[PDB]
RNA sequence: UCGA
DNA sequence: TGCATCCGTGAGTCGAGGGACCATAACGGACGGGCCTTGTCAAGC
DNA sequence: GCTTGACAAGGCCCGTCCGTTATGGTATAATGGGAGCTGTCACGGATGCA
């Protein structure tokens, strides 16, 4: 299974997680003592849900539990047991899909990579000095301990603060010393100990806190030091950080996880001292060793427990103000701040992530994604080269390939194939035990948890082996020690499982991944992730393999469980029988709307009357095939340049793909209206709308909202909407011009629903939820209208396709299939792409693939090739050319291969029928389709909305924005000499109220009138600036007169 | 400041969209008529020597939010905006709203590579 | 207008309050915010002491006043005499300023903690 | 040593001072008794003094007034040292409050408010201490504080109480009913209409700022998408072009003809006139000038010479 | 977060 | 009078997306009748 | 080409009605606050510490 980082997660939490939390909550008392409450944690209900995973889609609800515990308040003089269920919060439940449901929009959980707890030693120079040793002993969650050392034997203690000497805390812990010396070399000690005095037990804790808290008190020391390391429920080591102490320091005693002990704090001042002895490791912080991950279930177990905490606050104030008995349990636990701490962390944290949904292969990264920001990660700006780099251990466990260019380049990995984090949360790799130069390909792996770097030699899986006999090669390069050599077979231990293990599991969909660059499998491997569904969509012929894998994990895969015959299968449900209340139905989604606009629709795979199998394809998804995934479609490529329509990374395509459907995907939008509660009169939904006429009220049912399977276009009506007005504030000119052909205005004025600019479709789902029906409505708002538009979209002129191998390009012109080039047989020529962007960018692979697909075209045979061979020359040019030798074999196909030019035919010209002068290679490439479509980048505006303070344009698209003339293109137009085109666009353009009429006005007269005025943004700052206490203002030097303008009146 | 520069306006949930120079603004008139009320009820002199060091934070965390004390939050944990963080950032009056505006009549689209024409021509759809 | 020069200096406390006080056909002037109030919660009127005032920055709506009876372009210029909003247009609200008589003196933030700390 | 919390040196000018014994708190009470019946004549003897009760000592009816400067010194001495040395009970009331709307300074400036009001009413003669009483004006001053301040758009005190008996009636409704509420059930059991409770539940909304994230990073922010309540300059440019058409068919009429339909609806003078005005300047009483607009109004609708103002209508 |  | 430590100042440009309680008196808008004020209708000077 | 009595329509003006709103009070005793900062790099002053 691909995803257990989240399943897993989410498992512990449902028995392990909320136990621990609840008993650590209680019990409680009160400041008298009169009475206890504690509850019981591990009999909680965690009862049915409301809606179904569907509906709360469609209501903008949540898929969440109502969970109840039973709560025994006692009291302690009177004998008396007040047993009763008291409601705690709303928790939102994972999917089957390993997802979140949360205001009708799915969401996931992002895995936070971060420190693990412990003890970490680091060399440090501050100047050109001796050689300095530090130490952290960094907890789950509490305070810091960090101990230095200076010159001349010198060890102090700093727990944010100035430094102290380390005898201070030592010996207010509770030591004697005789304790201290006989654990200790006591002779380096004796140089700390000189210049710090001596003292005793009690003459410890009140320099302590005269240095912390700057009157001493000897109780007051001793609540200070115990309630940052000793005090319950504010300081945790965690279960990792007890692990993390007896490795380290080597520590006999184990499973005390609640308190610091003080015997803890010697051992890790002993490895401190042994540091300038020359023995003891120096730790590193970007070892994957020293850093854990942590997912929902221990995300969620810190918001419970700050949501507790802030219900502890209540529960103590409610037992002190009523003094009388007799009153219920269920009263005094307030849900309420405890709903908006799991609400917070749900919908507005920043690790929880809006879900891509664009193709399966999004869904399976988005939930393996390994990102280092977040509360109590890393920051943007202390993001630094050393942690963007990549590390020898990463080595299995994080994708060295995918990650995201641009800003967040090494921020945000990505998990491999095989790689498993384990209840600590260490990232695990699998390897196969060798014994004596024979690979033990029998039992189950390992499993080593990143141990294998000071210990044990690791051998890829790429070296050639025998059938159990032995090693083939002589000389088997391996890691030790993160440094890579080349030593005997006879002493390696482990080796590895799969050759793909180091690639993620977008990174494997890329055949010949080795002949590929770097750079461009690393943009390969990120537009695979944003391919549509198309309407048909078929499996690629040069597959690796790994495509049926990632289809059945994605969760769009109907599977089979029962081993049972298929009885009825139609458009919407599958009923089988199952066999060794037997008829289960399997439902179909057909077209529902995903969060990127795109299609999830599912179509049936199996007939009537045949056996199945747990595991077996039953209904493929949008973006899948049969068994495997398919995200684009196999069409003939040709690397030849036309007459400059492939100049730049351009693409030239023909007719043939428009008109039989090639890359064509069905997008869904959503619209959204109101029917809100204005204060001055309710607004409610009327087909009677003034000034609009029957060139809009054709699809109206008589009820203001369209009807279902109405084709709209750009400018209809979807809901007809009134708002009342009460403005009685009429010009002259239009009293003038009502009082003679009368028609008196109305008190409404239309605030109707219309569709946007460059959008069209068929209507497909008007449902309208409003009250006194069984479902909530959000306040101010009487009816809630939902209107779904889907359409159907072929590739244009201007839209961005790609491929496997970073070759992106935008398509320029769609040639007939006359005009375009025609192989000898007469099959004309589907893509004529670029060549000489082949070998500036090392794209290798991608001149494979097409050479192996066009032998799997004339076969028809569907070759599976994995990546990271076999022998050498012999496993991918005699591969390529061989199985095009069998190709040119049958008796009607001679012209497929050539002996001079193995890789190339000849190709002749369509609009004059002439052969070229040198032969083209050709080709089957698998091109995808991307969601930056030529429609979602058009916009334009003439005049639109204004901003509220600057009274300058907006910005955007879905608000008529306008375009931003940033510092950048002013430095353009004052190196040139347009002088009156930047007055006129810092003037009449943006902020001034009077010249944008005066400039308006002058067009449609036709008399252009120069010298705009004072721009709005000046006449801000002259305002913000006098507010600021300083008197500026604007004079005039003219002849005897120095007065003040007045640039605002 | 004039109060078109700190704008109050209302959304369509019936929510109100204030600005943090208003709730910046009520914290020194807030403390200055309390400071008014105890120089006349003739008030200990430990309850206003903390008035007047109240209203010096006051008009300070107006000024300059952050300059010399602790920075002052409102409802959500983010930095208030006085009057000086609205000049000197990087999305401050002079960065974003005098050196570069957003223009109208303007628009873009993505381009595609037009051959068979000339020079100082451009496809306009 | 057209300007030359632009000088800036450090504001007298007589050059703040001439930039607050206005003049009004009565005994006083009214342009000095005293409450922290802003608007009503009942209607979207302000309030005649504020920071959103319409007697120290003019009305909310064109030829409109507070209390009512003035909600006609043919009275400008003029200041009712039961309410004391003038009646003019909204854009105005945007150029007056209003002030804050302080009751203990208060440094400047700029002067004290800036550098090199010019009041020191 | 020097500290920039302004909250820790408050706190240690609190604990600097001592605080009092139950036998000081019956002392201090009967000079602040002194002190109320020495104000008492004070404010008696201003509404016939002229306001200045200066040297007016209705008191001792060079010896007899300077003991009574040093018996008013110290009677204010002991109102300064009661609500000085109780300082330490404001702040155990106030750390109760400072999560709804206000800071914790404050609350405290506010609850000292309320010990003042507390020393003045304090009757040693009951015989209850004077922790007893003085809570009740501090939770008194602090809870009116948030009542009146902390809020930008501020509520009334009755409405915090009507908002506050709202909430005891839901859990008490979900006492009886425990699965499906509604809206009606709540508004038959307050005896309130239920276009009341639309407006308590929207005046019961927090405020939301114009400068917070609206995204997951601080890129953009909630003032970039609000409009402005200002008309579009295509609506004004037309508005422009709207008097060159509407003074052209009024060129073609008689020169009396265009004089009634300028001054009556307002135009090329800013304010509107009655039909009575426009009568006393002219020689012509009434019945003339309304029918005359109904002769104007009569030839514009007849298609002739009028076909620009033809798709004028909105 | 994602494109150049 | 020179050497450490701390604090304040900067760190690319565009576009898309999503997102406590109660009692009592003062204050003010709503409702209703009276009073001119204003628009309209049919003949008659 | 103008003029006069008649018939309602409606805006202010001035009374009261009751919801709305500002203000003061309650008596066992109660007496110093929480919530993060701990992985950025470079330069320029300003203390301060010998
Ligand atoms: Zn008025």
């Amino acid at each position: 299974d691909l995803i257990e980082i989240q399943h897993a997660s989410f498992h512990w939490f449902l028995e392990e997680g909320l136990i621990e939390e609840l008993n650590s909550f209680s019990p409680i008392s009160d400041y008298t003592g009169k009475l206890e409450l504690h509850f019981l944690g591990k009999d909680y209900k965690l009862k049915q849900p409301k809606y179904d995973v569907d509906e709360s889609k469609r209501r903008d609800a949540s898929y969440s539990v109502q969970m109840y515990v039973p709560t025994r308040l006692i009291n302690k003089e009177t004998g008396e047991i007040k047993e009763q269920e008291v409601f705690i919060g709303d928790l939102p439940l994972m999917t089957e899909r390993g997802t979140f449901i949360i205001n009708g929009a799915e969401r996931v959980i992002v895995n936070q990579i971060v420190r693990s707890p412990g003890v970490y030693y680091k060399k440090e120079l501050d100047k050109n000095g001796r050689r300095t040793y530090s130490a952290s002993l960094i907890p789950n969650r509490g305070a810091w301990l960090k101990f230095e050392t200076d010159k001349n034997g010198l060890v102090y203690v700093r727990i944010k603060t100035r430094k102290l000497s380390a005898q201070v805390l030592l010996k207010a812990i509770g030591l004697s010393d005789n304790e201290i010396l006989d654990s200790l070399h006591p002779e380096f000690y004796q140089k700390t100990l000189d210049k710090e005095g001596n003292p005793t037990e009690e003459e410890a804790l009140v320099e302590l806190y005269k240095k912390l808290r700057p009157p001493p008190t000897v109780s007051g020391g001793q609540q200070l030091l115990e309630s940052r390391f000793f005090d319950p429920k504010r300081y945790d080591l965690g279960r990792v950080g007890r692990y993390k102490l007896n490795k380290k320091l080597r520590l006999n005693e184990a499973d005390t996880t609640r308190v610091l002990t003080p015997q803890d704090i010697l051992a890790a001042i002993n490895y401190l001292i042994n540091l300038e002895f020359d023995v003891g490791t120096t730790d590193d912080i970007d070892h994957l060793g020293n850093r854990r991950v942590r997912s929902v279930g221990e995300l969620l177990q810190n918001q419970i427990r700050v949501g507790l905490n802030r219900l502890e606050r209540i529960i103590r104030e409610r037992m002190t103000v009523s003094e009388s008995d007799a009153l219920t349990p269920a009263s005094l636990v307030n849900p309420k701040p405890l709903v908006a701490a799991i609400k917070e962390f749900f919908g507005s944290s920043q690790l929880s992530q809006f879900m891509d949904q664009t193709n399966p292969l999004a869904e399976l990264t988005h939930k393996r994604r390994i990102s280092a920001l977040g509360p109590g990660g890393l920051t943007r700006e202390r993001a630094g080269f050393a942690v963007r780099d990549i590390h020898p251990s990463h080595h299995g466990r994080i994708c060295p390939v995918e990650t995201p260019e641009g800003p967040n380049a090494g921020l945000i990995g990505s998990l491999a194939t095989c790689a498993r984090v384990n209840d600590y949360g260490f990232i695990e790799t699998p390897y196969f035990r060798v014994e004596s130069g024979r690979v033990r390909k029998d039992l189950d792996p390992v499993y080593l948890t990143a141990d294998e770097e000071d210990d044990m030699r690791v051998a890829p899986g790429d070296i050639p082996t025998d059938e159990e006999g032995n090693i083939i090669g002589e000389s088997v390069p391996i890691r030790y020690r993160q440094e890579f050599s080349t030593t005997s077979p006879e002493q390696v231990d482990y080796v590895a499982v799969s050759p793909v293990q180091i690639i993620s599991v977008a990174t494997s969909m890329i055949p010949f991944l080795e002949h590929d660059d770097a750079n461009r499998a690393l943009m390969g491997s990120n537009m695979q992730r944003q391919a549509v569904p198309l309407l048909r969509p078929e499996r690629p012929l040069v597959g690796t393999g790994l495509e049926a894998q990632a289809a059945r994990d994605s969760g769009m895969v109907i599977v089979s469980r029962t081993h049972g015959i298929v009885t009825y299968v139609d458009a919407t449900e599958i009923r089988v029988q199952p066999h060794s209340g037997e008829e289960i139905v399997y439902p179909i989604q057909k077209y529902q709307r995903s969060n990127q606009d795109t299609c999830l629709n599912q179509r049936p795979l199996v007939y009537a009357g045949e056996d199945v199998v747990p595991g077996q394809v039953l209904a493929d998804g949008s973006a899948t095939e049969g068994g495997e995934l398919a995200l684009g479609q196999n069409i003939l490529v040709a690397y030849m340049p036309w007459e400059g329509y492939n100049y730049e990374d351009a693409i030239l395509i023909s007719e043939r793909l428009v008109y039989d459907d090639v890359y064509t995907s069905i997008h869904i939008e959503k619209f959204e209206i109101e029917a809100r509660q204005t204060k001055l009169g309710p607004e409610e939904i009327t087909r009677e709308i003034p000034n609009v006429g029957e060139d809009a009220l054709r699809n109206l049912d008589e009820h203001g909202i369209i009807r279902i399977g109405a084709w709209v276009e750009s400018g209809d009506i979807l809901v007809g909407k009134v708002t009342p007005k009460g403005e009685a504030d009429q010009p002259p000119e239009e009293k003038l011009l009502r009082a003679i052909f009368g028609e008196k205005a109305r008190d409404v004025r239309d605030n109707s629903l219309r569709v946007p600019n460059g959008e069209k479709g068929r209507v497909v789902d008007v449902r309208v939820f409003t009250r006194e029906k069984g479902d909530e409505l959000p306040p101010g708002a009487n009816m809630v209208v939902r209107i779904y538009v889907a359409q159907k979209r072929k590739i244009q002129v201007g839209d961005k396709m790609a491929g496997r191998h970073g070759n992106k390009g935008i398509i320029s012109r769609i040639l007939p299939i006359e005009d375009m080039p025609y192989l000898p047989d007469g099959r004309p020529i589907d893509i004529a792409l670029n060549p000489l962007g082949v070998p500036s960018r090392m794209n290798v692979g991608q001149v494979f693939e097409c050479l192996l697909g066009w032998a799997g075209e004339n076969l028809g045979v569907r070759f599976k090739i994995t990546p990271f061979d076999m022998y050498g020359e012999e496993a991918s040019r005699d591969t390529v050319h061989g199985l095009l030798e069998e190709a040119s074999q049958r008796p009607n196909k001679d012209w497929v291969f050539n002996e001079n030019h193995p890789g190339k035919i000849q190709v002749f010209d369509g609009r004059t029928g002439e052969p070229f002068d040198r032969p083209i290679t050709v080709g089957q490439a698998y091109m995808l389709k991307l969601v930056h479509l030529v429609d979602d980048k058009i916009h334009a505006r003439s005049t639109g909305p204004y901003s509220l303070v600057t009274q300058q344009p907006l910005g955007g698209k879905a608000q008529q924005g306008g375009q931003r003339f940033g510092e950048m293109e002013v430095w353009a137009l004052e190196a040139y000499g347009a002088a009156y085109i930047l007055q006129e666009l810092l003037t009449v353009k943006s902020d001034d109220m009077q010249g944008r009429n005066e400039a308006l006005n002058a067009i449609v007269k036709g008399k252009s009138i120069p010298r705009p005025g004072t721009p709005e943004s000046f006449k801000v700052l002259m305002r913000e600036l006098q507010s600021l206490g300083l008197d500026i203002a604007a004079h005039k030097v003219q002849l005897s007169e120095d007065g003040e303008s007045a640039d605002a009146e | 400041i004039p109060p078109d520069l700190r704008p109050m306006v209302q959304l369509d949930g019936g929510r109100f969209a204030t600005s943090d120079l208003n709730d910046l603004y009520r914290r020194v008139i807030n403390r200055n008529n309390r400071l008014a009320r105890l120089q006349e009820i003739l008030a200990p002199e430990i309850i206003v020597r903390n008035e007047k060091r109240m209203l010096q934070e006051a008009v300070d965390a107006l000024i300059d939010n952050g300059r010399r004390g602790r920075t002052v939050v409102g409802a959500n944990n983010r930095a208030l905006k006085s009057l000086s963080d609205i000049i000197e950032g990087k999305q401050g009056r002079f960065r974003q709203n005098l050196l570069g505006k957003r223009v109208d009549y303007s628009g873009r689209s993505v381009i595609v590579v037009g051959p068979n024409l000339k020079i100082y021509q451009c496809g306009l759809p | 207008p057209r300007f030359d020069y632009v000088k800036i200096a450090i504001a007298s406390p007589e050059r703040i309050r001439q930039w607050g006080e206005r003049t009004l056909p009565n005994g006083t002037v009214v342009g000095e915010v005293t409450k922290p109030e802003t608007i009503n919660y009942r209607t979207l009127k302000p309030e005649m002491d504020g920071l959103f005032c319409e007697k120290i920055f003019g009305p909310s709506k064109d030829w409109e006043c507070w209390c009512g009876k003035y909600k006609r372009v043919r009275h400008r210029g003029i200041v009712c005499e039961r309410c004391g909003v003038e009646v003019t247009e909204s854009r105005v609200r945007r150029h007056r300023m209003g002030y804050i008589k302080l009751a203990a003196p208060v440094t400047h933030v700029w002067y004290l903690k800036g550098i090199p700390s010019y009041l020191s | 040593p020097y500290t920039e919390d302004s909250i820790r040196i408050y706190l240690q000018e609190i604990g600097r001072i001592r605080l009092l014994r139950a036998e000081e708190e019956i002392e201090l009470a009967r000079q602040i008794a002194d002190l109320l019946e020495l104000e008492l004549i004070r404010d008696n003897l201003t509404l016939q003094l002229e306001r200045q009760p200066s040297e007016l000592e209705w008191g001792k009816q060079n010896k007899n007034f300077a003991a009574f400067r040093r018996r008013l010194f110290l009677d204010r001495r002991a109102k300064d040292k009661m609500v000085q040395s109780n300082l330490r009970l404001v702040v155990s009331i106030a750390k109760k409050y400072m999560n709804r709307g206000l800071s914790f300074q404050d609350l405290i400036q506010e609850g000292s408010l309320g010990l003042i009001r507390a020393a003045e009413k304090f009757d040693h003669e009951k015989g209850y201490k004077f922790s007893t009483y003085a809570t009740w004006w501090i939770r008194q001053a602090i809870t009116r504080a948030i009542a009146d301040q902390s809020r930008t758009i501020r509520l009334p005190v009755h409405l915090y109480e009507t908002i506050s008996r709202i909430k005891k009636t839901t859990k008490l409704l979900s006492q009886e009913m425990r699965r499906k509420p509604t809206e009606e059930e709540i508004a038959e059991k307050m005896e309130m209409t239920i276009e009341k409770l639309r407006f308590i539940a929207k005046s019961a909304q927090l405020p939301i700022s114009l400068e917070t994230p609206i995204g997951k990073e601080e890129d953009s922010r909630l003032g970039d998408f609000i409009e402005a309540d200002g008309e579009t300059p295509e609506d004004e440019v037309s508005k422009n072009l709207l008097r060159e058409d509407l003074e052209n068919v009024l060129d073609t009429l008689s020169p009396r003809e265009r004089d009634v339909l300028r001054l009556r609806y307002g135009l090329d003078d800013g304010r509107m006139k009655t039909l009575e005005e426009i009568g006393q300047i002219f020689n012509v009483t009434r019945e003339r000038i309304r029918q005359i607009e109904a002769k104007a109004l009569r030839k514009l609708r007849h298609p002739n010479r009028n076909s620009i103002l033809k798709e004028y209508i909105r």
